[PDB]
């Protein structure tokens, strides 16, 4: 049985006086499939936009106003850690067991949760870092200075590195604050891309490893949130006009590919896939399901919409959480084999120490022996039996 | 209507003499594995009568005086616990004590080994059912552990071990499988295992005993997993203390090994090299329990260091009960120290600084000993990459330098080249797409050596070789996970020619997917006509043919 | 006007007054007929609100639900046939004959707007056959339950039975319509890989995130498998049923004649 | 559970049921079972084969592609890197 | 970097009375790279168009207006067989070990050169089978009745099948005799294509497993021969007007693909890639090298012409053979490990006998052992050394 789950994070005071919904609960864990049901709750968090990260052991939640991150253990169902960062946190994502934090000062912290090591980049952004995306190789930080900086992860994080960290490239054909960033999962130099939404009503598709602008799209309103479909076929974006727009890259008029037009040509998108009533509000956050057929949109009025792209243009209300639903993150229904388990998390600290790694070593059976064939085989293997018989009959 | 398999089993067990029953064991096991239904049927039918007779005859063979009947009983019990499920599990309480009695009585070694495997399978299968551990595994397990430790315990200081080391390997493997599940029960037996497995961790040429490789690996795994039996949840503390003691033993052995070479190495952790006496042969080791058996000679120190490095490799090869503090900085410093001493080219022995007091024979033994130590270091690095995955990105820069230095020091050893290819594939798959121009330039001789080995094996300068297989596995990674802008055009041409002549479909797909960029800007031709003509009906080649052409 | 639509729909689905409900439903039907775009809550929301109301005791209110259905857009009805069909199961199951007749009219509507979706949706075929054979009394399970062991008991309206046989015959011919292939589309194979699926409710045949399906709940989209399961499980029972209805004669006999034509074309 | 030899032999055969078997004679339930087996077994070869050998219905419309599952299970494998070839330039 | 070879066949009487080339010699074998030279010769044959086949062991050459196929042993240098057929040969190809022959009476024949079977099909055609092409699953025969029939290889080569063989489909949109046929390397149902060439000045691209005609191409003259480029991007076509044209299927405007027009709309090619003088004449046969950068033509006056496709340079004459070069066949520079070697062939006989397959079995290590590793490994493996030492020291 496959069950699809998602974690929601709310921020701000409650907007209705309802005794059924508790005020102090900030994080919910839900099932979308086969039906809506609240599995678990996590207490005392006001988590703004792009400050939630979910991994199979822990939920990281940056706090509004305070320079704090709350770490909750999904295994034990409690609040493990109160960690204090040197500066205000505006955006927060997780790659592996390394937390990427973008500040209001323009700095980026890379905090390794297992080694307890914090790496702070210089303030290359003159204003607040709004959005951040990551790969196993690159980090893309789009900020309010109309600039997106591309950083090498392996260059950012090294032992005994004292040189000041510098971005590899800077993409600045935008003219307003960068709202959203999404990156294709491909790490190849020729097939990778990123798509960025800014306040100038524009989304640009970039090759962030070569620094080339592939495509420019213009919307009637500035995009608040973005997500690519899993199979990289389309972009789902919400706008300030409470509208939801779909953009397919490989249609009859392709945005990308061999049949696509010149990169200097700018595409106008004015046909909305969906729209939300103003009493629901614009989609503050968006996420896409595992199959990609469904997408969840969180609105600051408290409602959660489910959109079935094939079936129903109009959204369907799952529930009202009585607070501004700022984060919705889907969780994969399949269990992934990871060679280490992060049970506990080492707090950030600045002191002289040997580089120590803290994790639990899972059993993967890297070591193979010939006795394991006899153990795991039904009965015994024929060669093992016959060798045993020959050595038995032999004196 | 009972199964014909069950009728054949009962008839052959009734008619066949016990002395010829071991020869009839292979077909009987197949028939019992075919008998899945009635053996799993909980407790009149002919099926039930024949199952009861078969179990009674198994018990009679196990409790009989015939060693051949006992061997047949062990085989049939293994088959029954494999095929019969929980009913066969709960109807096996006398069988466990009979299997332990097979070990205790002077039965042959194959029968003892199969009894050990059957008992280990029993104790593993009982972990699913929580009560059967309480009634069944818990009382019988200390007797089994005592019998095994009596078998592998040395009889006297002046007497050799009675059982073969291949049988000690089986005992150590069984205990390694059982400590992870029954730590509390075999906590008191941890003292005897640590004394019994002491010679087999890092055997040298001075031990005068040829220790099996599987025995070495199983002893290392058992003494690493013996931290599970630590009282008051001391598993992590014992693991950290033991691995740091192993690193310290590596450093103290490396002092006596590298007393000839004057080192410029410095320690970030703070370890200082002790002075080593210039006179006499290099010696190390002691008769103390915590420390390894003594060794004499520089070569024996080299196998001691290699065995300790393989024990450190087994640390990342074995799981842990609780989160532990892995000394990555100390391991990196140790590997840096062991890789900063390199064998020379022809005539560079005068260039490399050496101690004046050390003789030429000891020197030549040292420079012969270095490549195996470097090989062990590279295998340890591969294990660290495999266990940590994206957590060795902080260590990625140093391992590249150590690998390039070791490969350029000994590029004539096929084993060192193969290990360098495997480690290069792992590192480039981990963090390879962001390597700078300097790193790409210093890993170019590895590319040239890999292409040379592939072309030599393909005949366009042979047969299949492990070095050729490792280089062919590394070959698509040079296109997928390396910066094409930093590559010289001759290197890209050599890679494309090597892929074409070796008919490597994955490398040719990667080369078509990654066109090469020069400084001028002209499109170099793709090798797609070669790929379509050699692999025409492959699905990925069809996608490339329909996409890259458009 | 959107607020008026919402409050009228809420009063129609919540109020205790049959006259107020029928007037509110007529108002909603009039706005949907005048402008299909005048639907603030959407077709899915309208269906979700009005589908529990098909089991209402008021026949006139059920008539205005039928009118609201017949003015709803069929292309928006098509992706959500399964919930409508489950409520139709409830209407078949409910003991009132007038409710059964009006739900038969709703089923005729749903067949008219979407035949393929009903006969291909999960549980759309065999559970429909369960419902029809149960409320026609030709059920082999019900016959076996009524029959005893050892004992041999003695052997045992028109408009309703005629309507039931007519709807059953229409459902059978809908499930066994002959099918013709589409012409060649030059850019379908690559768009199937490089574009989002346009099929309503995709990956339904996988059922990865759903309850496991028995024979009753499995999908039978194609005519060959529909005919296979139908000949395996339901041929003889409704064959005896149509012979009995032929012996009855009348309008029931006429409905048996269309049923005979449909089953003969099925045998072809 | 461990991988039995019969399971390994069947796993090696699963992509062949897509690549070298006529899908126009194949019943839809068997195709659905094959797709479920590939997705829940994480056979990237079988998922690529199912994407490249789509199932035609009696209508003539292709079934939806497995590809959203393949790209989320193996995002950076060669199986998906070859499908992303239209952006190579 | 590679040594390419090609085999040419001549037909008819010698055009010039006096020449250095022998008037007897009918088949030439040349090396194209790195230098042009005649590596070998084969003595007596008169090969019509599309009546030559080359394998690694043999060369099959149909005779002109005769029911004879001369078989020459390429591994021995002489003529091995004078194999007679029931009907005269219009065309012949070789796939695996089956020689597929399209006869003058509308019949398809399959001669298994390793067993001796000669399976004949009923005359579905009404005129002579002009051209034949083979996939690993299908055989396409285009005849002079403007008909191309697709046959399935398994039901053609079934052992005890006594029912009359019938084609699966009939690709009949042409209006004149089918001159040439080419087949895509792909064999899947949705990704394959086949390109015909007929005397109605037309070339149709079909999907030969579904019957759909994907594209129609008009040439100013009726095509004589084509060759696909190795990447299946271009179709080199010789015409009656002494010109070679390049039709690029997937170029700036795709003939096949997402950006193509309707299949009903016909594309006309009027730009000649190359032209030959009237004394040279139109090319009787075309072929493309393994790399695809180089193309060879056969001309009725005896000269072989090398054309550079990439550089677009002028064609150059290799040598003059004093007779019409009807067939030119390239040989792959690499050697494919074939499981069985056909040293000798079995003549077709119709008699009651057991199915016997005659070939030689090559050593390629179908078996493995612990001693084979000892032999092949340099020195002994460490584990086997250790086991040997333990067994030696064991008393």
């Amino acid at each position: 049985m496959l069950t699809e789950e998602f974690v929601s994070a709310i921020c701000g005071p409650p907007l209705s006086s309802n005794t059924a919904i508790a005020k102090d609960v900030g994080i919910y864990c839900h099932t979308l499939s086969p039906s809506y049901s609240v599995k678990s709750t996590f207490k005392k968090s006001s988590v703004p936009v792009n400050c939630l990260a979910v991994s199979d052991t822990h939920i990281f939640a940056g706090q509004h106003e305070k320079a704090y991150v709350h770490v909750y253990s999904r295994l034990r169902g409690n609040q493990e850690a109160f960690v204090a960062l040197p500066e205000r946190i505006r955006c927060l994502i997780l790659i592996g067991d390394i937390l990427v934090v973008g500040t209001t000062e323009g700095r980026l912290m890379l905090w390794e949760i297992c080694t307890g090591r914090l790496v702070s980049t210089p303030a290359r952004h003159v204003q607040a870092v709004s959005c951040v995306a990551a790969t196993p190789s690159h980090v893309l930080t789009g900020s309010d200075d109309s600039d997106i900086h591309v950083w090498s992860l392996s260059q950012l994080l090294e032992l005994d590195s004292a040189a000041e960290h510098e971005p590899l490239r800077t993409l600045a054909n935008h003219r307003a604050a960068i709202t959203a960033l999404a990156v294709s999962p491909s790490d190849s130099a020729d097939t990778n891309f990123c798509v960025s939404a800014s306040k100038d009503k524009s989304c640009i598709i970039w090759n962030y490893q070569t620094g080339d602008a592939l495509r420019t799209l213009i919307f009637p309103g500035y995009p608040l949130c973005m997500s690519l479909d899993p199979s990289s076929r389309a972009i789902f974006v919400s706008c300030e006009d409470s509208s939801l727009y779909v953009a397919e890259m490989f249609g009859e008029k392709p945005l990308l590919g061999p049949g696509s037009e010149d990169p200097s040509t700018v595409v106008q998108i004015s046909t909305p896939f969906g729209a939300t009533q103003p009493d629901v509000g614009p989609a503050s956050c968006l996420s896409v399901s595992y199959d990609g057929t469904m997408l969840l949109t969180g609105h600051p009025r408290g409602q959660i919409m489910r959109w079935d792209i094939s079936e129903n243009k109009s959204p369907v209300e799952l529930a009202n959480l009585n607070a501004a639903v700022t984060n919705l993150i889907f969780v994969s229904p399949f269990l992934t084999s990871k060679p280490t388990k992060t049970v506990n998390i080492i707090k950030p600290s600045q002191a002289e120490r040997a580089y120590t790694f803290t994790a639990q070593f899972e059993p993967m059976s890297f070591t193979k022996s010939r006795l394991d064939s006899l153990l795991n085989a039904t009965g015994f293997p024929a060669d093992a039996l016959e060798s045993a018989i020959v050595a038995f009959y032999q004196p | 209507t009972a199964p014909p398999d069950l009728r054949v089993v009962c008839h052959r067990l009734a008619s066949t003499p016990v002395d010829s029953l071991p020869r009839l064991c292979p077909l009987l096991i197949n028939h019992v594995l075919r008998c899945g239904g009635p053996l799993s049927e909980p407790q009149t039918s002919e099926t039930a009568m024949l199952v009861h007779k078969f179990r009674t005859h198994i018990t009679s063979l196990l409790t009989g005086k015939s060693p051949a009947g006992r061997f047949t009983a062990v085989c049939l019990i293994k088959a029954v616990i494999d095929v019969g499920g929980w009913e066969s599990l709960r109807s096996a309480e006398p069988w466990i004590r009979g299997l332990i009695g097979v070990l205790q009585k002077p039965d042959p070694l194959s029968s003892k080994e199969l009894s050990i495997v059957t008992l280990t399978k029993l104790y593993i299968l009982l972990q699913d059912y929580q009560t059967l551990i309480r009634e069944m595994a818990t009382p019988t397990l200390p007797g089994y552990a005592t019998a095994c430790l009596q078998l592998i315990k040395p009889p006297a200081s002046g007497r050799p071990l009675k059982v073969p080391l291949n049988f000690v390997d089986t005992v150590a493997w069984s205990l390694s499988k059982l400590v992870v599940l029954y730590s509390t029960t075999m906590r008191p037996f941890s003292g005897q295992i640590k004394s019994a497995l002491r010679p087999y961790i890092a055997p040298t040429s001075s031990d005068n005993v040829v220790v099996p490789q599987s025995l070495k690996e199983n002893s290392r795994n058992l003494l690493i997993l013996l931290t599970y039996t630590a009282p008051k949840n001391g598993s992590s503390d014992e693991w950290v203390k033991a691995i740091r003691a192993t690193i310290l033993d590596c450093h103290t052995t490396a002092d006596q090994v590298f007393r000839a070479v004057r080192e410029s190495w410095e320690s970030t952790t703070g370890y200082h090299i002790q002075p080593v006496n210039a006179t006499g042969e290099p010696s190390g080791g002691g008769d103390s329990v915590d420390e390894l058996p003594p060794w004499s000679g520089l070569q024996a120190g080299a196998e001691r260091l290699t065995g300790l490095l393989e024990y450190l490799t087994a640390y990342f090869n074995n799981p842990t009960r609780a989160p532990v503090n892995v000394p990555l900085g100390e391991l990196l410093d140790l590997t840096t120290r062991l890789t900063l001493v390199i064998p020379p080219s022809l005539g560079a022995e005068d260039s490399i600084e050496t101690n004046p007091a050390i003789g030429r024979d000891e020197k030549a033994e040292l420079w012969s000993a270095l490549p195996d130590i470097h090989h062990a270091v590279l295998r340890l690095h591969c294990a660290i990459i495999r266990r940590l995955e994206a957590n060795a990105i902080p260590l990625a820069t140093d391992i590249i330098d150590q690998m390039v230095r070791v490969s350029t020091a000994s590029k004539q050893l096929p084993s060192v080249r193969e290990t360098a290819y495997i480690l290069a594939k792992e590192i480039l798959l981990l963090a390879g797409s962001t390597l700078p121009k300097l790193t790409v330039d210093i890993l170019i001789p590895l590319i040239q050596s890999s292409c040379h080995d592939i072309l030599t094996a393909a005949g366009h300068a042979s047969t299949a070789s492990p070095v050729s297989q490792a280089a062919s596995a590394l070959l698509p990674t040079f296109f997928t996970h390396l910066p094409q802008k930093h590559l010289p055009p001759d290197i890209r041409g050599l890679l494309d020619r090597t892929a074409i002549l070796s008919h490597n479909q994955s490398a040719m797909l990667a080369s078509c997917l990654h066109p090469y960029r020069d400084s001028r800007g002209r499109y170099y031709p793709s090798i797609l006509p070669f790929l379509v003509r050699r692999f025409p009906r492959d699905e990925s080649v069809e996608v490339l043919r329909s996409n890259l052409v458009k | 006007s959107a607020e008026l639509f919402k409050q009228n729909l809420t009063l129609a689905v919540n109020a205790k007054s049959d006259n107020q409900r029928r007037d509110a439903l007529a108002y909603v039907t009039n706005q949907l007929s005048a402008n299909p775009a005048n639907n603030p809550v959407g077709t899915v929301g309208v269906l979700t609100k009005v589908l529990p109301l098909i089991t209402d005791g008021a026949s006139s209110v059920r008539v205005q639900l039928l009118k609201l259905f017949r003015t709803l857009p069929p292309q928006e009805v098509r992706p959500h046939a399964e919930k409508i069909l489950l409520y139709i199961r409830g209407g078949m199951t409910h003991l009132s004959n007038d409710v059964r007749t009006d739900t038969l009219n709703v089923l005729d509507w749903l067949l008219e707007v979407a035949g393929d979706e009903v006969v291909s949706c999960p549980g759309g075929w065999l559970k429909t056959l369960n419902s029809f054979s149960s409320m026609l009394g030709w059920n082999p399970n019900v016959s076996s339950a009524m029959t005893t062991k050892g004992w041999t008991s003695a052997p045992k309206g028109p408009e309703s039975q005629a309507k039931q046989i007519q709807v059953l015959a229409k459902f059978l011919q809908t499930g066994f319509r002959p099918e013709e292939p589409l012409p060649y589309k030059p850019r379908a194979y690559w768009d199937n890989i490089y574009r989002l699926p346009t099929t309503p409710n995709p990956f339904a045949y996988l059922n990865l995130f759903g309850l496991p399906r028995d024979e009753d709940s499995e999908m039978y989209p194609d005519r060959m498998s529909r005919l296979r399961v139908f000949d395996m499980k339901w041929r003889a029972a409704i064959t005896s049923g149509m012979e009995t209805a032929k012996k009855e004669g009348g309008t029931v006999g006429r409905a048996a004649a269309i049923l005979d034509k449909a089953l003969k074309a099925s045998l072809e």
